[PDB]
Order: C-alpha cells, then structure tokens, then sequence
C-alpha cells in the first residue's frame, strides 16, 4: 500500500492567481498519476492523468507535472467555478490508500456584508407543539460569522443550529442559517425575538426582530 | 469419430510459457479446418506457404501444434524472419516456416489483479536460438568478465524474465495465447 | 476466355455502406477462391480479401478487417463485397481476382475490369468552366474547377482538334471537390481568327457547357 | 457517451449486507468491453477505491474491507451491483459507481483511474426506522424585507435518514436558491432549510412552491409559500 | 507486413531493348513471387507466378528468375505493347498478400525543355471569390521537373497542386499543370505572380510571371 500525501490541505487564491498543489507519494509510482476536481455535491471529475496528460473537455489551465515520488498540479488564472476539493490518485498497483486526502482551494473575494433576514415559525408548526425560528444570513463573505439569539433580551445558548452553504460558483459568498428550535409552550411565554449579527461588513451588529402576535 | 484433437490445443485450460512452449503431434486422424477457424474470436490468423481456405486438400494430416502465451506486443514476432527477444531468445520459426499463426487476446483467463507471475519468458541469452529450439534451463547468466558459480547478483542474472499480466495493462501488454500449426506436404 | 465483370461502385458518404458485385463465366467458378483488390488513385495495389471456392472461409486484410464482408453465390457465379463504415482511405478501384489455384498459395490470375468507389461527404455538383486566355506558338485552355464526382470529358471543337491537344488528371482540393485543367497549343498567328471552344461534360450531374476561348 | 446512476436503498440495519445498482446507459455500447468499480466517500473523509469488476472470477476488492465485497456485472442488461455484507457505521458513506478508464496500448498500470462517475447514492446504516419529513412554509414578511428584495423558504424537518432534494417552482426558480445542509438534531432527526430571495413587487402575483423529495421514504410534498 | 522493393522506380528504353527489373522482399519469401502488368486505365495482368513459371499466354519474351529476397524479370526484346507499369507481389504469406511499389517501363526519347506557360484567373471567376493562377509545363522529357510559386518574391508551399499526363504517345514528352489556389483577399494583398521552372533541359531555371 502506497501513501499519497498532498499540500497543503486547504489554501485560499484570488481570482486570476496561480494556484499549485503538491502529492508526495511514498515510493515510486513512475507516472501513473491522476488529478480529480470535485466540487460539493458532486461525485468528482477527472482532469489529469498519466501526471500530465489532460483529459477531453478540461480546460487548458489546467496542468500537471512530476515523476517519480512529488508530483504538481497547477491552475492557472483561477475561476470562480474553480471552488472545489482537488484529490491525486496513484494507480501504479490495486492497493488500499490509493486516492490523497484532498485539497480544498477556496476562492478569495471582496468583503460582503450579509442580508439578515428574520422567519417566525408557521402556524403548521404551531399546530403541531414545536416552534422553529429562522434566521437567515445571505451573500456574506468571508465565511465567520457570529449569531446570537436574544429571547426577550435574554441571551440564548443551547437551542439552536446552523448551517453554512458551501461557497457560490458565481459570486464566491457563503449563506447560514440559524434555526431556534422551541417548544409550543416555552414559545407561548415570551414576545420579542430576534437575532444579532456580527461580520467583517457590519461596522455595527445587525438586529432582526419580531413579536410574537404582531 | 477418428477427429484431430485440435480442442485439446485451442481449448486448454492452461497454456505453456513462451520460453518452455508446449508441443503437440497430431498425426493419424482426418482434421476438420473449416470449423477450426470459424470460431469468430482469432485477432491473429496468418500462413505461410499455405492457404488456409485450401488446406482440406491435403490427403494425410501430420501437424505439430506449438502453444504458449506472450505478449500483445510481442505476438507479430511469431513469424518467419522476425526478430526480438521472443524470435530470438524463446520461439524462432524457420524462414521456409510451412503453416499458420494463431492467435487471441487472452486477458479474461491469464491476467490476476496482483499480476499473474506465472507466465515466463526468456530475457537473457548469448546467441540465438534455432528454429524450433525449446531452451528450458535457467543457468545464471553471466553478463560480465567474472564467472557466476550459480549465484545471482550484479552482471549474474537469472535468465528467465515474468510478464506479470494485470487486467489494467494496456492490449500491448496483454496476455495473447497462440497456437502454431506446423504442416507437411 | 475468363470473364469478370465488376458492377455497384459509385459514391458514398463516410461511415456509410455499399455493396459491390462480380459476375463471373467462362469457368468453374464453384471450385476456385475468389480475392478483392483495391488501388487508390495514383497509387499501388492492396489486397483486401478472399473467399474460399464454397464460401465457408473467409479472410481480411488488416485495413478493412471488422469492417467489409466477402461473400460469394456458386448458383449464380458472382461474387460480392459487403463494404461498412467507408473512411475517406477506402476511396479506390475495386478489382475482383480470380485465384490460379496451381499453387500452395494465392495468386491473381485473372481481374476484372474494376469499379470506382468515391468516398466523400459532398453531393453530385456541376463544374465550372473557366477560360485561360493566352498572352514561337501560343497556349490556351479551359479550367474545370468545383465539379463532384469523377470523371469529366474535355473535347475542343467538337472532336475537330486533336493535335497539340493536354487534358490533365483532376486533383482533389481542399474542399472536397475536384479540379481539372485541359490546354491547346495552336498557332500563334491564327490567334484572333480561329474559333476554340472546350466541351465540357459532366455526367454525374448533366452539365454539357461550351466555352469559347479567346485572348 | 456512457452514463452511469446508482439506485439502492438509503437505509440499511447493522449487520445486514448493503445493496446497490448502476445502470449503463450509452449508444448501444456494451458493458462486456468495459471494467466496472465502486467508489465510496463517508461524510467529510476522503475517497476509498472499494473494487472493480475486471472480468468474471478477475476481480479486484480493496482488503481493508475483507470478504464482505461483491461485485457482480449483468451483460445483456448493461447493469452491475456493490454487495457489502456486515455493515456497521463506518459503512454510512456516499457510494459512486464510476468506470476505469480503458488503458491505452502501452499501458503498463497495475491499477487505473477513473473517468466516468455515477451521481452518487447517500446508504446510511442505522438501527431506526425512516420518517418523512414534515414541510413548513417560510412566510416573507417585513422582517424578511431588505429594500425591494424578499426572502421566503421552506423548512424540511424531522426527516432520517439522508438526504432530501428541495426545487422550487419545480426547477423553474433556480436563481437566488440557497439549500442549506441538514443538521443533525438532539432528537436523532435531520432537519434543513432551502430559501430564495425574490422582488417584493412579485409577492401577491407570483405563486412560490416548494418540491421536497425523501426517497427513502417515498415522500414528495409542494409546498405554497405565501406572504402571511 | 513484408516489404517488397522495387528498383528502379522508373527506367527509359526502346523497342528491341532488354529490359530487366529488381524485386526485393524483407524477408525470405522462397519462391512465391509473382510479376504482374498494369496499362493506364487498365486492370493488371497476370506474367509470371511462382517467380519463374509463365503464364499460358504470355509471351515468351518475359521470364522470371530468383529465390530468396532477390527476384528478376526480364523482358528478353521489348515490343511497342509492353511499355507499361509492373509490380511483383509475394505470396509466402498467404493472408497478408503485398505488391511492389511498381517499376514504370517507359520509352527512352532525347531531352526536350518545356514550354511554360502562365494564365491569370479570368474575370468570371473573381467574382465567385476564389483566383485560380495556372502554369503549364508542355513537352519535356524526361518527367522529373519542379515547379515553383513566387508571389512577391516569397515562396509559396501547401498553396497549389500538380498534375502530370502519362508519357505522351506521340512526342513521348510529358506535361505538367499546376494550380496556385488563394482566395480573392489574398489576392489582392500581392501584385507579382510567377512561377519557376527547374528541369533538365534548362541551362538555368526559367520564370513566367505577370502583373495583376
Ligand atoms: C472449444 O470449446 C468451445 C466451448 O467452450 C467449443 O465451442 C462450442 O462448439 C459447439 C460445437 O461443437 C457449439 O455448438 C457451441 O455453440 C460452442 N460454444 C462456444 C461457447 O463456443 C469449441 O467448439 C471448442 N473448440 C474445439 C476446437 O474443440
């Protein structure tokens, strides 16, 4: 079984720079390297193979060279779409450990603010005994972002999750959404909630809030 | 049914190494040619100084029937006036060669996932072999000034040489089994 | 004495199919192997396939293997060649070869006359006739330019002029059409008072253009 | 050109033996010329080679998962099957079924790579039972208002196990769509939201329904969203 | 595949002349070689099989001789109707049948210089787009003969094709026609056109040109 190792693990490039991605292999494995791209939510794609060889349908910046134990993959003008997790496969012999462990290149881009946006739950869901609050950050970047739940100005923690989108193909923003999951009842006794934000953007939180009856 | 047991050949279960290639007399008996190569699968079928369509002519049948497995690349040296390391070192036909090459991509049966080491062939040899000549021993080849003693190592190789055929090999390196037909008339 | 006659050549556009034909006489041809041979213009002689003399038995050469099927009816002494996906290589007269049969191995004794089989994606067009006007003796002609398929005939003057007379082999341009020249050297003083006029004459598409030539 | 789509269950007990088909579908290509493998990926790891189906008794299955490995490729249906037997939780991974690349004739690889890929199948191995998810409407109102924009979605809740597909206006809406991923609740329930931001002036005019789709369960819930 | 060599690739003599031409094979072939005919526009005929034993009905004034790699045919006096084209073709291996690359048996003249001559593109064919320029190489022997494109004193290859006749039957001199394609935009980028004529009978190259 031959290791592949690849560096670094995750790395960050603007628009239009030269990004290089390196597996070491722990012996000799000639040329019989191959490159994948696989961005979220799809199974991954073939761009290199035989090390340097590009296959049908890759755009011509990509490439990749190497022989031996350190191989290199390199693209050139980065694109938007370019978002993804770049893994390097030796397939010198069948052996377990055959693929690297994966290198997430995210895409760099100006500091977005996010649109804060504030959903009570619906009365289907209050027909039914729970209650679920929304709050919704859209079209933000960088990917930090801080959200606290105030309940009557009362600090909340414990009863609540979140979720980020992974990063857009076209405007490289990340989303979140914060749930605030509560029982009919315990929803039943109090009015005001609401949601601050905090980003890079906001040169002073954000606060979405309504009243439970308005 | 006084038939050719020309199954026994084309049909083995397992087939000889290059280097120590099987051989089978097949005499006394009528043979039926039109039915052998009907078998839609030969990727090779070439004679030399026969027809084959016009090989029912023949009144006896007295045939040596020759089989081994090589390479993909290596099977257009199985042939009169070739050359390489087969040609040379492992199967030499004569150039007055009097019969038919057959042969057929083998890599569903002779082909392992770790590699088939099974199948050998003769890399090192000082002078070449003679047509028909079955060269089996396995002496250490001395390729430098010292002697060997039988002991392996540096300009001392061992002669033999394995394909280790894998089922991802490009059809150059391939296991093909062939079957030379030898004929008299 | 031996007849072959060869029949259902034409063109045919890539990865197509065509079937080609040969009447056989004058011997048993139900006890002699039958081959196909083919030559491309301007080029030598390849062999394509044979067939044994009961059509059980069947071999291709390398170029057309898994790809033309030979096949042949004793009943009615003919002989066939079922040729599939046609590549733009496969263009080339097809001969039908007798086997002599007093040998071990094959050998053509005996071809018929040939059939041409044009390969090509382009459709039966008319040519264009253009003159050469001329500037010892002088030099004139006619240039057939942008015409599909072969052949063309080039007379001048009706049959009335055969002396100093060139008509040249057509070469295949780029664009998949075919291009001819055909010139007359005359005398440089009957210039501006002889008449010279080419026929032109395209069969596969009916064009019969005459065109007068003069400085 | 070859196209591949796993089909299988989403769900499998311990112990029992996972099941999965791929289906090839090209211009009458046979599945006889081809080497066929599968691929798996558990959620954020990276990509393990499970084994290919070279030629019948040649087959390769990656000794890390022992003799649990079956392969099989039905010829005359252009189709071949993953059997994984004694399945545990390290077993819960999303499994493609993709197909090595054919080498070239010089080719002296002792494995190969991938080229063509299924679209991948979620097979979570779990002791619960399946549950359809229960869809809310995300009403836009003025808190969800950012000047002439409005935001309104739907909340896939209570669901097991992975995943749930959400389109809006069946596929017709597809700009300014965001499905987040689900979260794993204390409950052992998954739960997602997916929203769109649409023009304000479009609220009253423009119906707004969302398709959510839970294979495992065999439920499809459209969902009208309208300003409360 | 064997390779079946032929030399010379083309020979000059007269009637009553010996005529004797070299095939060469790869390999051993033995015996089994073969001489065959071909006129212009013609099928090929059958001479010799088995490298030395003639066809019923051939003349006895052609004969085959050789085994090996090396063969022979000779045509003892030759006749008017024998001038023509002859390949040989082995026949050792019976299913990957190979002819020679041909040998053209033409008639010996003396050298005559060709008369060259240059046509512009007519004025019914600019206005299709296309410019066709013409040189013509008529009368001259023997056959070996370049053509050159000048266009502004620049070299001009890929743009043109030749065409050369069969061996006249009257003169015995060949002719030659080629063809300078461009389009009309790159015909009126230039002015000069000419054409450059190498052949034996000139005691230095010869050009025809024109002015647009
Ligand atoms: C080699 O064995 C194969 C079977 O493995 C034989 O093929 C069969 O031949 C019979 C006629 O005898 C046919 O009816 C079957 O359809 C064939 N089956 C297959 C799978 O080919 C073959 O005849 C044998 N060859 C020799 C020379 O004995």
């Amino acid at each position: 079984a031959i290791r592949m190792t690849q560096s670094p693990s995750t790395l960050s490039a603007s628009v239009g720079d030269r990004v290089t991605i390196a597996c070491r292999a722990s012996q000799s494995i000639s040329a019989w390297l191959a490159w994948y791209q696989q961005k979220p939510g799809k199974a991954p794609k073939l761009l290199i193979y035989k090390a340097s060889s590009l296959e049908s349908g890759v755009p011509s910046r990509f490439s990749g060279s190497g022989s031996g134990t350190e191989f290199t993959l390199t693209i050139n003008s980065l694109q938007p779409d370019d978002f993804a997790t770049y893994y390097c496969q030796q397939y010198i012999s069948s052996s377990p450990w055959t693929f690297g462990q994966g290198t997430k290149v995210e895409i760099k881009r100006t500091v977005a603010a996010p649109s804060v946006f504030i959903f009570p739950p619906s009365d289907e869901q209050l027909k039914s005994g729970t209650a679920s609050v929304v709050c919704l950050l859209n079209n933000f970047y960088p990917r930090e972002a801080k959200v606290q739940w105030k309940v009557d100005n009362a600090l909340q923690s414990g009863n609540s999750q979140e979720s980020v989108t992974e990063q857009d193909s076209k405007d490289s923003t990340y989303s979140l959404s914060s749930t605030l999951t509560l029982s009919k009842a315990d929803y039943e006794k109090h009015k005001v909630y609401a949601c601050e934000v905090t980003h890079q953007g906001l040169s002073s939180p954000v606060t979405k809030s309504f009243n439970r009856g308005e | 049914t006084n038939l050719c047991p020309f199954g026994e050949v084309f049909n083995a279960t397992r087939f000889a190494s290059v280097y120590a290639w099987n051989r089978k007399r097949i005499s006394n008996c009528v043979a039926d040619y039109s039915v052998l190569y009907n078998s839609a699968s030969f990727s090779t079928f070439k004679c030399y100084g026969v027809s084959p369509t016009k090989l029912n002519d023949l009144c006896f049948t007295n045939v040596y029937a020759d089989s081994f497995v090589i390479r993909g690349d290596e099977v257009r040296q199985i042939a009169p006036g070739q050359t390489g390391k087969i040609a040379d070192y492992n199967y030499k036909l004569p150039d007055d060669f009097t019969g038919c090459v057959i042969a057929w991509n083998s890599n569903n049966l002779d082909s392992k996932v770790g590699g088939n080491y099974n199948y050998l062939y003769r890399l090192f040899r000082k002078s070449n072999l003679k047509p028909f000549e079955r060269d089996i021993s396995t002496e250490i080849y001395q390729a430098g000034s010292t002697p060997c003693n039988g002991v392996e190592g540096f300009n001392c190789y061992f002669p033999l040489q394995s394909y280790g055929f894998q089922p991802t090999n490009g059809v150059g390196y391939q296991p093909y089994r062939v079957v030379v037909l030898s004929f008299e008339l | 004495e031996v007849q072959l006659v060869e029949s259902g050549g034409g063109v045919v556009q890539p990865g197509r199919s065509l079937r080609l034909s040969c009447a056989a006489s004058a011997f048993t041809f139900s006890s002699y192997d039958m081959h196909w041979v083919r030559q491309a213009p301007g080029k030598g002689l390849e062999w394509v396939a044979v067939i044994s003399y009961d059509g059980s038995n069947k071999y291709y050469a390398d170029s057309v293997k898994g790809r033309f099927t030979i096949s042949r009816d004793n009943s009615k002494n003919t002989l066939y060649l079922q040729m599939n996906s046609l590549r733009a290589e496969d263009t080339a007269v097809y001969y039908c070869a007798k086997d002599g049969g007093k040998l071990w191995v094959y050998y053509f004794d005996y071809w018929g006359q040939g059939t041409l089989v044009t390969v090509s994606s382009a459709s039966t067009k008319g040519p264009s006739v253009f003159p050469l006007a001329p500037s010892g003796t002088a030099a004139l002609g006619c240039l057939v330019k942008d015409y599909f398929p072969e052949p063309v005939t080039v007379s001048w003057n009706s049959g009335a002029l055969t002396s100093g007379v060139h008509t040249f082999p057509a070469v295949l341009q780029s664009s998949g059409l075919y291009s001819l020249s055909s010139v007359v050297t005359v005398p440089s003083s009957s210039l501006g008072t002889q008449t010279y006029i080419c026929n032109v004459n395209h069969k596969p598409s009916n064009t019969k253009v005459d065109k007068r030539v003069e400085p | 050109q070859v196209q591949l789509q796993e089909s299988g269950p989403g769900l499998v007990k311990p112990s029992e033996t996972l099941s999965l088909t791929c289906t090839v579908s090209g211009d009458s290509i046979s599945s006889s010329r081809y080497y066929w493998g599968w691929i798996r990926q558990p959620p954020g790891k990276g990509l393990e080679w499970i084994g290919t189906f070279y030629y019948s008794g040649i087959t390769y299955y990656n000794p890390s998962l022992k003799s649990r490995v079956t392969i099989f490729v039905d010829t005359s249906k252009n189709q071949f099957s993953l059997k994984l037997s004694s399945v545990t939780a390290a077993d819960t991974a999303v499994y493609y079924c993709a197909r090595p690349r054919p080498p070239d004739y010089y080719d002296n690889s002792g494995a190969l790579l991938f080229d063509i890929w299924g679209q991948g199948t979620m097979v979570t191995v779990s002791s619960a039972s399946t549950k359809g998810p229960s869809v809310f409407p995300l009403a836009p109102s003025s808190k969800s208002t950012s000047g002439g924009t409005a935001a309104l979605g739907c909340l896939v809740k209570d669901y097991f196990p992975e995943p749930v597909t959400v389109s809006w206006n069946s596929g017709a809406l597809t700009s300014g769509v965001h499905t987040f991923p689900a979260v794993l609740q204390s409950s052992g329930l998954y739960s997602l939201s997916s929203v769109v931001t649409v023009p304000s002036s479009s609220l009253g005019t423009q119906t707004y329904i969302c398709n959510v789709n839970h294979k495992p369960s065999n439920t499809k819930v459209d969902k009208k969203v309208e300003p409360k």
